[PDB]
RNA sequence: CGACUUACCAACCCGAUGCAAACUGCGAAUACCGGAGAAUGUUAUCACGGGAGACACACGGCGGGUGCUAACGUCCGUC
RNA sequence: UCCUCCUAAAGAGUAACGGAGGAGCACGAAGGUUGGCUAAUCCUGGUCGGACAUCAGGAGGUUAGUGCAAUGGCAUAAGCCAGCUUGACUGCGAGCGUGACGGCGCGAGCAGGUGCGAAAGCAGGUCAUAGUGAUCCGGUGGUUCUGAAUGGAAGGGCCAUC
RNA sequence: UGCCUGGCGGCCGUAGCGCGGUGGUCCCACCUGACCCCAUGCCGAACUCAGAAGUGAAACGCCGUAGCGCCGAUGGUAGUGUGGGGUCUCCCCAUGCGAGAGUAGGGAACUGCCAGGCAA
């Protein structure tokens, strides 16, 4: 199962970040509408979220679910986090290879202020 | 690829009408084919493995991989991690052209032909069979090879049972004698 | 698809004795001559 | 105890050396690990010797 | 042909639930991991559990496998 | 001569016979022999009792044995000093607690059943009583 | 190349019955460790210093190994 | 002498010429990190091939495996595969466990300089528990520390090691 | 506020399996192609990129069903600390603690944060 394999892949990282006790930037990727979220160390609340599923961010990019979409979401999370106040975060692959859209989102985020 | 268009042209409709499914994807469809060659005699002479792999590359469109023994058994004098066979799995588009070569030029050239078997089903919808000699495929000139070893074929589809798998194969004008 | 590890997969036209001609991509080589095919055979 | 002990001598002029073990029957070639030399406080190549 | 034995390794729980410990103190000595490290608890190379912070030690059961965990709360 | 096959260990500790019997009810036949006393039965005693009943019933009905030795017992050879290791295994015994059902039987009249069990109990070292299958 | 029966041998499983110091999908009483509290006890506690003796133990109860669930036998745990 | 289980009486420890077995290693990778993967046993179809080679599907969920006997542990895998590598590093070390002692074990963290990863991070050998021998005497390399009138040297000391 | 959907958790079998039904407005999945990014110890299988035709088949979510797993009393029983007694290799009395298995029964979940669509 794709989901079961993915959860098994990301379990070690999630546990490592959980015991470390640090805010983590978690990204969920699908064939469309790449998501992104910021989670408190306790893991119970979401500091801020962004994605291409809402019209506020989906009204510019031609198509959601590409490199451009990842950069927009990656950038979008940036100023939101900077405005909120949190600066340092830990990136979570969530079992997605850090190659394409995931890398583009992270690259946009780190260059936008969320260094990690 | 030509039969893939043929499959997409009316065979899907033929499957649709006969089983009157609710949807279109319910019809069984082939996803991959697998070629096996359990040589077994690697112990006597491991050098022949390379050429045994070579001919499979002649029939197939890609390089085979050599499989290793799952475990060591004293009854066969084989140790764990020792190559004792090769296989090939082909899917996507290349499977279709190979399926042509099997169904058009290979089956007719069977020595002492009697008819393709129809009871060779695993019980879930997957078909398997074997061949005596390589010359059935055109890629053997009878002078560059001097071995009688055969090979095994196996086509797997998304059928939930044998009845639709047999019906789907029948749509491909299989002998089934 | 890996490079420079697979045999050449060029197209080639093959015809049999009963007048049926078809194009197939394989590793047969330069030319091919057949006598029977799917049809025109006592199967 | 076929495994026997060797000495790894730093490529630098310093006389510092490490001591380890190896099997000459299986791996007869020399050992060229890159280790830390505290006399010069740098990582340098260490060569096998008696 | 018997008569051989090994010196006892004095394993077991060294600090029990609800008693304060200093950082670096050994809590449990074990061969495997009968208890898994929790919060402010580190695991040694020999699966020894030691306190990484000063506080009260507590035991609990967590996870889908109901495996036992040792934590420390700064109290 | 009941005896296990390829037991895990040749020797085992003496242990104790405290406690109370578990198989205290008739489960297979219609009549049974219940153990009143506490002790151990050797394999030879079980065989002797079994032969006594089979002859008594004249191979009519069914016989069930509800006890197995599965416990080796050692014994030092004569003129051997104490020590020098555990003794060699000699015979196998079954520990019996009060209420244990030793033998069960079915397919014979109650009258003939009583004498058959009485003959068997005469060749056992523990007080026994006759019981009948109960309804639930 | 189809295929069939069985008065006869029997695997794996299902239902019932047991056994285990070196079996545990369960699990006490006590004991042990830590914290708070009252009373009681000639500080009964700990650390340091001076001086020792002792390191052949025995029986009884309880939990055992060994022996024959023999020994005023032998070897351990606790009083 | 050392290691594992039981005896051992639910903390630790606990004897017998009591009941069972092992060790005097191995590995420059079988170590470090990054990425990925998940067995045994059965059922059906299939050339040699046959109960037991390899292929496909299904039940199964770890009865597999874990370099070496046993116990405990291991899916975040400690199990299996591949890339890059030498942290199997130097000086320390709060605080603990264990011993009559000699001693043995665990260890966050700090400084220096490294490897893997985009990064958070991990790495002071190996899933852990056996694979080991005090002191004396002497050998090898470094270090003006000393060097018995002075300058050297011999010989000692210190450090690494046999 | 409600029916829904996705992510991150709490909690961990009353939460897990089996059978039947139900879902495409969004979301999710399958799905087309892959010259380029990326990968196959062979394979667009898996991973990754460019897409959205088609579809709810499979998977996933929800509902129903006890057919299993699971939870589970009260009472009794076993064992047991302390103090006594006996026909003492085992038991009994006073007091304290009190199982395991089984039985009646329960049971096919609950809950926090964020984001999106519909109706409000």
């Amino acid at each position: 199962d794709k989901k079961s394999a993915r959860i098994r892949r990301a379990t070690r990282a999630r546990r490592k970040l959980q015991e470390l006790g640090a805010t983590r930037l978690v990204v969920h990727r699908t064939p469309r509408h790449i998501y992104a979220q910021v989670i408190a160390p306790n893991g119970s609340e979401v500091l801020v979220a962004a994605s291409t599923v809402e019209k506020a961010i989906a009204e510019q990019l031609k198509y959601t679910g590409n490199k451009d979409a990842a950069a927009a979401v990656g950038k979008a999370v940036a100023e939101r986090a900077l405005e909120k106040g949190i600066k340092d975060v830990s990136f979570d692959r969530s079992g997605f290879q850090y190659h394409g859209r995931v890398q583009a989102l992270a690259d946009a985020a780190r260059e936008a202020g969320l260094q990690f | 690829a030509k039969l893939h268009d043929y499959y997409k042209d009316e065979v899907v409709k033929k499957l649709m009408t006969e089983f009157n499914y609710n949807s279109v994807m319910q019809v069984p469809r082939v996803e991959k084919i697998t070629l096996n060659m359990g040589v077994g005699e690697a112990i006597a002479d491991k050098k022949l493995l390379d050429n045994a792999a070579a001919d499979l590359a002649a029939i197939s469109g890609q390089k085979p991989l050599i499989t290793k023994a799952r475990k060591s058994v004293a009854g066969f004098k084989i140790r764990q991690g020792y190559p004792i066979g090769c296989k090939v799995t082909l899917r996507g588009e290349r499977m279709w052209e190979f399926f042509e070569r099997l169904i058009t030029i290979a089956v007719p050239r069977i020595r002492d032909f009697r008819g393709l078997s129809a009871k060779s089903f695993d019980g879930r919808g997957n078909y398997s069979m074997g061949v005596r000699e390589q010359i059935i495929f055109p890629e053997i000139d009878y002078d560059k090879v001097d071995r009688v070893r055969g090979l095994d074929i196996t086509i797997t589809t998304t059928a939930k049972s044998d009845e639709e798998g047999r019906a789907l194969l029948a749509a491909f004008d299989f002998p089934f004698r | 698809m890996k490079k420079d590890i697979h045999p050449k997969y060029e197209e080639i036209t093959a015809s049999c004795s009963c007048g049926n001609v078809m194009k197939i991509r394989s590793t047969v080589g330069h030319d091919l001559n057949l006598d029977v095919c799917s049809k025109c055979h006592p199967f | 105890g076929i495994r026997e002990k060797i000495k790894l001598v730093s490529s630098a002029g310093t006389g510092h050396f490490y001591t380890t073990t190896k099997n000459k029957r299986t791996k007869p070639e020399k050992l060229e690990l890159k280790k830390f030399d505290p006399v010069v406080r740098q990582h340098v190549i260490y060569k096998e010797a008696k | 042909r018997n008569g051989r034995d090994s010196e006892a390794k004095r394993l077991g729980v060294k600090r029990f639930g609800g008693e304060s410990v200093l950082a670096g103190s050994i809590i449990v000595r074990q061969r495997g991991t009968k208890f898994h490290a929790g919060a402010n608890v580190g695991c040694g190379r020999d699966h020894t559990l030691f306190a990484k912070a000063d506080g009260k030690v507590k035991f609990e059961v967590k996870g889908p496998k109901n495996r036992k965990f040792i934590s420390i709360e700064a109290e | 001569m009941l005896q296990p096959k390829r037991t895990k260990f040749r020797k085992m500790h003496k242990g104790r016979n405290r406690g109370l019997a578990q198989g205290t009810d008739v489960s297979f036949g219609s009549f049974g022999l219940k153990a009143v006393g506490r002790g151990r039965l050797t394999a030879r005693q079980i065989e002797a009792a079994r032969r006594a009943m089979t002859r008594a019933v004249k191979r009519q009905g069914k016989i069930w044995i509800r006890v197995f030795p599965d416990k080796p017992i050692t014994e030092k050879p004569l003129a051997v000093r104490m020590g020098k290791g555990k003794g060699n295994v000699e015979y196998w015994v079954a520990l019996i607690q009060p209420g244990k059902v030793l033998y069960e039987m079915d397919g014979v009249p109650e009258e003939l059943a009583r004498e058959a069990f009485k003959l068997a109990a005469a060749k056992l070292p523990i007080k026994t009583t006759f019981v009948t299958k109960t309804v639930m």
